[PDB]
């Protein structure tokens, strides 16, 4: 999981 | 998985750099959660206090729905457990408070 | 400081174990913030779209306060900068949807 | 910061 982020629901992703 | 991505980091822990609950159309109360096992080891979760929201007579309106917001939030997870230097990344979805919304009714 | 207290630990970064902001009579938008020093490198702030709240007629009523509910949230600051494997525990205080208040009006 | 705690109005505190 090199880039991890908020969807603007905030719910996180590895990217 | 990727063998390049770093299996474990080191994370220095030495962080540097009126209440809406009641008066909210929407309000809410507080459930508090304490883990151990967890760091931050205490966090609180809000609950809609009611189905409708709140009208100017102080009556709840039906007609509208109290809803939470919520969030992912990153804590640490002790691993192997009761490790005072040793910590999983960990999610975990927490309801921040309420917000009144209208509610979804076709005119069917 | 507490010399026992570790000043290092290791994570493991391998996580395990309709929308409101339109509907909300404090209703809001979305900001994107992206920093890549920062882990996660995406976060969304909230900003309440009126200074009112919506009544049923869809107007904004201004005699009720649209604002934000917020909390502090945990993240990952590289450091050194661009460390791919050691970083520092950091707090940001978000904003995560707006909620409708009663205001504080003093009949006087 | 042997205790990381959330208070009731979502700030940290070292305990």
């Amino acid at each position: 999981c090199w880039v991890l982020e908020y969807d603007m629901f905030g719910a996180l992703h590895c990217r | 998985g990727d063998k390049n991505f770093p299996r474990t980091v080191m994370v220095n822990l030495n962080i540097h750099n009126s209440d809406y609950y009641d008066r909210s159309t929407s309000p809410w109360n507080l459930h508090r959660n304490e883990d151990p096992e967890r760091y931050p080891s205490v966090i609180w979760e809000a609950k809609c206090r009611h189905l409708g929201c709140i009208n100017a007579d102080g009556n709840v309106d039906y007609h509208m729905n109290s809803v939470p917001i919520q969030q992912e939030i990153l804590v640490l997870r002790r691993e192997p457990p009761h490790s005072p230097n040793s910590f999983r990344l960990e999610k975990i979805l927490v309801s921040v408070g309420c917000t009144c919304v209208t509610p979804i009714v076709h005119h069917v």
